[PDB]
C-alpha cells in the first residue's frame, strides 16, 4: 500500500524500499526500468528507513523498523541472507545510518526509548554495540552522519567522529566520539517548537561550511551553519515554513539542493541563492 | 484486527496520511513517491538546465583539451591546469552565426581576448597605441553590422538628404556620407565631415561657437545640419544642443556607436570611455550583451560589479559565466579571486554532472584552486563513475587529464568487485 | 488570446476584462456562468489594468492603457458610452484606481512617463485633473488607494487621503493631499532590488495597523506594516521570494489573505499566522 | 507586421510570457486566469474550511439568537451583544453522541457550564460545596464512560481476581469492586475499599505505614494488594510505591481519573486539582480534549495559555475558540482580553462570511467590542449582500439584530438604484 522510505544503491544499481507491511524489497533499476530482486520479510511491525552500506563492503543493506529490531542483510551470490541482527533497543527504532566508509562500517541506529546504537564491526560474524542512553526525551527520530573529514607518520588519521540527531524533544542534539571510547552530546540546538522530523548532514563540497537541515511538527525547515572549523557555533537560518508538517529531508549532492520532502504531499526543490536566502526551485510531481 | 495498529501506530507516531517523501541519491536522481513504480518509487531525475548543444559532442571537449597544459597540485598527485590558452574565439567555430550566442561570444572575443600585432616593431609606445586602435575598429566595426539592418533600412524612408548624411555618419561611413553631401549641392558639410574623423580644436570650437549663435532669432536650419555640427562638437550627447533626443527609435547601440566614434572627449582608455557612454544612458534590462559591456567598462572593480551583477540577474549563462572568469584568468585580462573563482567552477562542473557529461564536468574540475575541494570531487566524480569514463568515451580522457594512476586502479578495482557478486 | 487584468463589480454581477488586442469586454456572471455584454473598444495599445466605480455614482468603469490615454465609459439604459476621456501623460498608462467612495470620485492614474494624475469629477461632464510630474524615476506601475478613514458640527469629515504608489525606481512612494490642493509624497519605500511590479494597500478590518504588500522583478514580496504614532514609520517584513518575477498582488477582505499572482503561472494564496511569519495557504489552478 | 509591437511592448515593459494574475473581490471570491472561461477568467471561491454541519440550518441561527439581548452601542446605533446566556450545552443537541465534537462539547460544558442547586438553601458554605462536588461527579461520571469500553475489556483478561478489583476501582465501581473482593475470600480489601471513598487519616497512615514496611525483605505480595492501598494513601502517582508506572498501557484519562477520584492529596480548588495531574504526566498531541483541560486547569492564566495553546495547535476549531470566549466571557467563568476576543471573533465571522451565511456572520459581528470595528464590518456586510439578507432568510433577521434603520435604508435604496440601470 504505502512505502515509507526508500534509497538507492551506491553506483546507482539497486533500489531497496520497505513499507508498512513489513516487507524489505530490492529492486533493480536497468535502464530506468524498475525490477524486484527479493523480499526480505522479517520484521514484526512496519519498516521504517533503509541505508546501503559502501560496497566497499561487498554489498550491504540495513532496514531498522516498529519491531524495536534493526537487521542487515548481506549477499553471497545471490545470496541475500541475514548475517547479523540486533535488537538492542526496547522501543521501536526510527532511523539508520552508516558512517563514511573511511570511519569502517559503522552503523547508527537512533530509537524511539530515547536511545542509540552503534553497531560496529569487527573481524567476523561479530558486533560490538557502544549504546547512548537517554539522548533524547521521548525518543528519537533522525540520524545522520558527519561527513569524513580528514583532520607526518604511517597512519590512518582519527577523525573527528561526529554525527547529528533531531528527536521529539525538539533538541538536534550534535555527538561526538571521545577519544576514550564513548561518544558525548557536544551540543544541543533548540529552535524547532515541536518533533524534529528528520536531520540531514549536508556533504561538503570538500568546502568547510558544514552545514545541516531539519524539519518538525511545526512545520519549519532550518539550515543551520557553522561559519568555520573548530568554533561550536550553530546559527540556524530560516528556510521556510509550511502550515503542514515536513516529513523529510534531503541533500543534493553538488550543489547541496535540498529536497523537502512535506506538507501537501508535495515535495519541494531548494538552492541557496547568491543572496544568502533559500529558494524554491520547483515543484515536483 | 489489523487495521488498528495500522491506525495507532499511524497516530502514536504523528503520522498524517499526508506522509510524502524523498530523498536524492548517489546518482544525482531524486525518488519521489508517485503509485507509478511497481514499488511506488518515482525515480525522476535531475535537469541540467544547461542549453548549449555543442557541449554534447566530444569533439568540443577533446579539442579544447589540447589547449590546456595539466600538472598535479602541490599538495597531491590531483592534476589542476597550469597553462590555458582559451579564448571566446575557439568557440565561435561550433556556433551559428545568427543566435545571439554567437554575439555574446563574438562580442568579448573582442573586448577581451588580446589583440596579437604581426610584425614586431621596436617602436613600444607605437605597438600600444596600434593594439590600442586595433581594438576600436574591431568593435566598432561590429557595432556597424548590427545596426546594419537597422539604420540601411531607416534611410529607404528618407526625402531628407541632409537626414540622409547625419544617417551614413552613423553607420561610420563617410566616404558614401561624403560623396552624398557634394551630390545635394550641400558642400560645405564633405568639408567638415572631412575633419570629423581627426582632432583638431580649430573646427571643434569653429562648430561649438556656431551651435551658440544659432540658438539667438536665426533658427532657419534643418534638424540635421544642426545635429551633424554637433557631431564635430566633441561632446554630442552632453551638448548645448544634445543628441540625447535620439534615444526614441534609435538602438541604444546606435547612439553608442557614436559616443566611440566621435564622442572622445580626451585620448585615454576605451575601457573608461565605454564608460561614459553607460553613464548618460541605461540600457536594456536582461540584455546580455548589454552586461558584458558593463563588465568591459568597470576596468578594475571587474569581479565586484560581477559578483553585483549576477545578484540582479539571470542572463548569464553558468558555462558563460566560467568560461568568462578563465579566460579572463589566464590572460591577465582581469582581476579574478580564487573564491569567486571556484564557486563558479562547481556551478559548471556541477551541470556537466546533471547532464551525464563526466569528462567534460571532471576536466571544469581541474581549474579547482582548492586542492583540498579538486582531490574531494576527483576521488568522488571518478569513484562512481568509472564505467562511463572508460572504452569508449575516446579511450583515455583520463590519463589525457593526469588522473592517478592509483584512484582509477582503486575504484575501477572497486566496481569489477561490486558487479562482481551481482552476477 | 491573453488577458491582462480582470476586475468584478461592486455587487458582484458584472466582470470587466481587457487584453491586449486593446479590447475592454464587460461580461456578466449571474450563477457562475459568463456572458459576454459589450466590446467597448477604442485604445490604440493595449489595456493594461481596469476598475469598477462605485454603484454610488451609477454604473462606470475605467479602462487605462498602452495609448497613454485612459477611458471613463458610463451606462445609461444599456447605452454603454463613454462619458469622458483623458489622455494628460506622454507615456503608456500602467495603472488606475478609484478613490474610497467617500472622497467623492476620484480617479488616480500613474503612467510610464513617470507621473501620476487625478481625475476628479464635478457637477457634469467637467474633470479637473491634478497632476504630479516626476513621481517616479523611470515610471509607474502601481497606484492604490489607501483604505478611507474618518479622523461636533454639521460635516462630512475631511480625511487624511492617501494613496500608495509603487514604480520603475524601486521605490513605493506613499502621497498625501495636502490641505490646500496638491498631492505630495509623505514618504519613499526602497526595499526592493528592481522594478516595483505592484502594490496593494489592504483594507482596514477598521483596525488602526494599516498595511500594505508590494511584489517585484527580484521576486521578493513585502509587507510594510505600519503603527504611525504620528510619524511615517514603515517596517518592511518578507512574505518569501520566488526564483521569478511577481505579477500581481491583491488582498482578500475579511482575513486580509494575500493572493500572490507570479513567477511559474502559479498563484499562492497567503495568511500571516500567529506566530508573525506569513504562510502559503494553498496553490491555485 | 503585427506582432512587433506585441513583442517590442512585452519586450519594452519587461514582460515575460509568464505573466498571470489573480484578484479577490468584493463579494470574497479570486478571479485567477485558466482559458476556461469565455474570456479566460476563472472566477473560483474561497473555502470556508469550517466544516460542522448544523451552521447551514436557519434553526440553529435563528433559535441562539432569541439567546440573546442586543444594546446599540455608545458611540451609534449599531447593535452589540449585552447579554447571552451561551452555554456548550446548547450546542449538544445538533451534534450526535459519537463524535469526538460531542466529546469537547460534552466537556467543556461540564467544566465551565454553571452548575446549580435546583432548591434554594443558602449556607454559602453549603452551596457553594455542593456546586464543588456537583462539577466533582460529573466530570469523573464522564471519563467513566470514556474508559468504560477500555477497562471492561480489559477485565475480561484476567485470570487473577485481585487484579480485577483493582481494575473495577479504576472505574470507580467500588460496589462491584467490593463484591468481588468478598467473593474471592480476600475480604480485608472490601473494608479499606469501603474507607476508599472517604478521607480519614487513621487509614491514609494505616495504608502508608504498612507500604514502607512492605519494602523491606516481605515479597510474594501481589502488586495489586500493594497498587490498590496505595490508592489509600492519598496521592498515589507521587508516592512511595508510585502508580507512574501505569503510563504503558493505560489511557493517560484512565490515570487522571485516579487523581481526581483517590488523589485528593490536599482539599482544595478543582482546577488546581487537575492541574497536579498535568504536572507528572505528558498529555496526548494533536488532542483537543486534551488541550480543553490545560484551558481549564490554568485559572486564572486562561487567555495566556489560550493564546500560548492556539500558537501550537490546529486542533481547536475556530468556531469553538469562539464559542469558548464567548460562553466563558458572558458567565464570569474566566480571564478574557477585548483585544484577543475581538481578534478571534473576526476569525470566525470570517469563516461565515466566505461561506455566504451573512447571517451568522451579522451576528457573530455583533461580538465585537470595538465599537468602529463592528459598525465597519456591518455597514459593509450590509450595503453587500442586501437582497441576500431579505424576503425568505426568515424575513426580517435585520431587526431581530437591531441593526439601523437608516441602514437597511440607506444600502437597499442603492442596490434598487444599482440594478435600476442594468435592466
Amino acid at each position: 500500500d504505502m512505502i515509507h522510505d526508500a534509497q538507492m544503491d551506491y553506483y546507482g544499481t539497486r533500489l531497496a524500499t520497505c513499507s508498512s507491511d513489513r516487507s524489505v524489497k530490492i529492486f533493480d533499476v536497468r535502464n530506468g526500468g524498475q525490477i524486484l530482486i527479493a523480499d526480505l520479510r522479517g520484521h514484526e511491525g512496519p519498516v521504517w528507513q533503509v541505508a546501503w552500506a559502501h560496497p566497499m563492503y561487498g554489498n550491504i543493506l540495513a532496514s531498522c523498523s516498529y519491531d524495536r529490531k534493526v537487521i542487515i542483510w548481506r549477499e553471497e551470490n545471490g545470496t541475500w541472507e541475514k548475517s547479523h541482527e540486533h535488537a538492542g533497543h526496547d522501543s521501536s527504532v526510527n532511523s539508520v545510518c552508516w558512517a563514511p566508509h573511511d570511519y569502517g562500517l559503522i552503523l547508527a541506529c537512533g530509537s524511539s526509548d530515547g536511545a542509540i546504537s552503534l553497531l560496529t564491526y569487527t573481524g567476523e560474524g561479530q558486533w560490538e554495540v557502544k549504546k547512548i542512553n537517554n539522548a533524547h526525551t521521548i525518543g528519537c527520530n533522525a540520524v545522520s552522519w558527519a561527513p569524513a573529514v580528514v583532520p607526518p607518520s604511517g597512519q590512518k588519521p582519527n577523525y573527528i567522529k561526529r554525527f547529528a540527531s533531531g528527536g521529539c524533544d525538539n533538541l538536534i542534539k550534535l555527538w561526538k566520539e571521545e577519544e576514550d571510547g564513548q561518544w558525548k552530546e557536544e551540543q544541543k540546538l533548540e529552535a524547532h517548537s515541536d518533533w524534529v522530523r528528520d536531520v540531514a548532514w549536508a556533504p561538503s563540497i570538500g568546502l568547510p561550511t558544514s552545514t545541516i537541515a531539519s524539519c518538525s511538527q511545526d512545520g519549519r525547515v532550518f539550515i543551520w551553519t557553522c561559519d568555520d572549523a573548530s568554533s561550536n557555533t550553530w546559527s540556524p537560518k530560516l528556510l521556510h515554513k509550511f502550515n503542514d508538517v515536513v516529513w523529510h529531508v534531503s541533500w543534493s549532492i553538488t550543489a547541496n539542493i535540498l529536497a523537502v520532502s512535506g506538507g501537501d504531499n508535495k515535495v519541494t526543490l531548494w538552492k541557496e541563492s547568491v543572496d544568502g536566502q533559500w529558494v524554491c526551485i520547483s515543484d515536483v510531481n | 484486527d489489523e487495521i488498528d495498529n495500522a491506525k495507532l501506530i499511524m497516530k502514536e507516531r504523528r503520522f498524517t496520511a499526508s506522509y510524502t517523501f524523498a530523498k536524492f541519491s548517489t546518482g544525482s536522481m531524486l525518488l519521489t513517491k508517485d503509485i507509478v513504480g511497481k514499488s511506488g518509487v518515482s525515480i525522476k531525475r535531475l535537469p541540467t538546465e544547461l542549453q548549449r548543444k555543442f557541449l554534447f559532442d566530444d569533439v568540443y571537449l577533446d579539442k579544447e583539451i589540447e589547449k590546456v597544459t595539466i600538472e598535479a597540485r602541490k599538495s597531491n598527485p590531483y592534476p589542476q591546469i597550469s597553462e590555458s590558452s582559451l579564448l571566446f574565439k575557439d568557440a565561435l567555430d561550433y556556433m551559428e552565426k545568427t543566435s545571439s550566442d554567437y554575439n555574446l561570444w563574438k562580442l568579448s572575443s573582442i573586448l577581451f581576448d588580446p589583440v596579437s600585432y604581426p610584425y614586431k616593431t621596436d617602436n613600444d609606445q607605437v605597438k600600444m597605441a596600434l593594439l590600442k586602435k586595433e581594438r576600436h575598429c574591431r568593435l566598432t566595426s561590429w557595432i556597424v553590422s548590427q545596426i546594419g539592418p537597422e539604420i540601411e533600412e531607416k534611410i529607404r524612408n528618407s526625402s531628407n538628404e541632409i537626414e540622409q548624411i547625419f544617417l551614413y555618419l552613423l553607420l561610420n561611413d563617410v566616404v558614401r556620407a561624403s560623396k552624398l553631401a557634394i551630390e545635394s549641392k550641400n558642400g560645405h558639410l564633405s568639408v567638415l565631415i572631412s575633419y570629423l574623423g581627426s582632432n583638431d580644436p580649430r573646427i571643434r570650437d569653429l562648430a561649438e561657437l556656431q551651435l551658440q549663435k544659432w540658438s539667438t532669432g536665426g533658427c532657419s536650419i534643418d534638424k540635421n545640419i544642426s545635429k551633424i555640427y554637433k557631431l564635430l562638437s566633441g561632446s554630442p550627447f552632453e551638448g548645448l544642443f544634445s543628441l540625447k533626443e535620439l534615444e526614441s527609435e534609435f538602438s541604444w547601440l546606435c547612439l553608442l556607436n557614436l559616443t566611440l566614434c566621435y564622442g572622445q572627449i580626451d585620448e585615454y582608455s576605451l575601457e573608461s570611455l565605454v564608460q561614459s557612454h553607460l553613464d548618460k544612458f541605461s540600457l536594456p534590462y536582461d540584455d546580455p550583451i548589454g552586461v558584458i559591456f558593463q563588465l568591459y567598462a568597470a576596468n578594475e572593480n571587474t569581479e565586484k560589479l560581477y559578483k553585483e551583477v549576477r545578484q540582479r540577474t539571470n542572463a548569464l549563462d553558468v558555462q558563460f559565466c566560467w568560461y568568462l572568469i578563465q579566460t579572463l584568468r589566464f590572460n591577465g585580462t582581469r582581476v579574478f579571486s580564487k573564491e569567486t573563482s571556484d564557486e563558479a567552477t562547481f556551478a559548471f562542473a556541477a551541470q556537466l554532472e546533471f547532464a551525464q557529461l563526466h569528462g567534460h564536468s571532471l576536466f571544469v574540475s581541474c581549474f579547482l584552486n582548492d586542492d583540498k575541494a579538486a582531490e574531494d570531487t576527483i576521488k568522488r566524480l571518478v569513484m562512481r563513475e568509472i564505467t562511463l569514463l572508460r572504452a569508449s568515451t575516446n579511450d583515455h580522457i583520463l590519463n589525457r587529464l593526469k588522473i592517478p594512476s592509483q584512484l582509477i586502479f582503486n575504484a575501477q578495482a572497486l566496481k569489477d568487485r561490486y558487479e562482481g557478486n551481482y552476477l
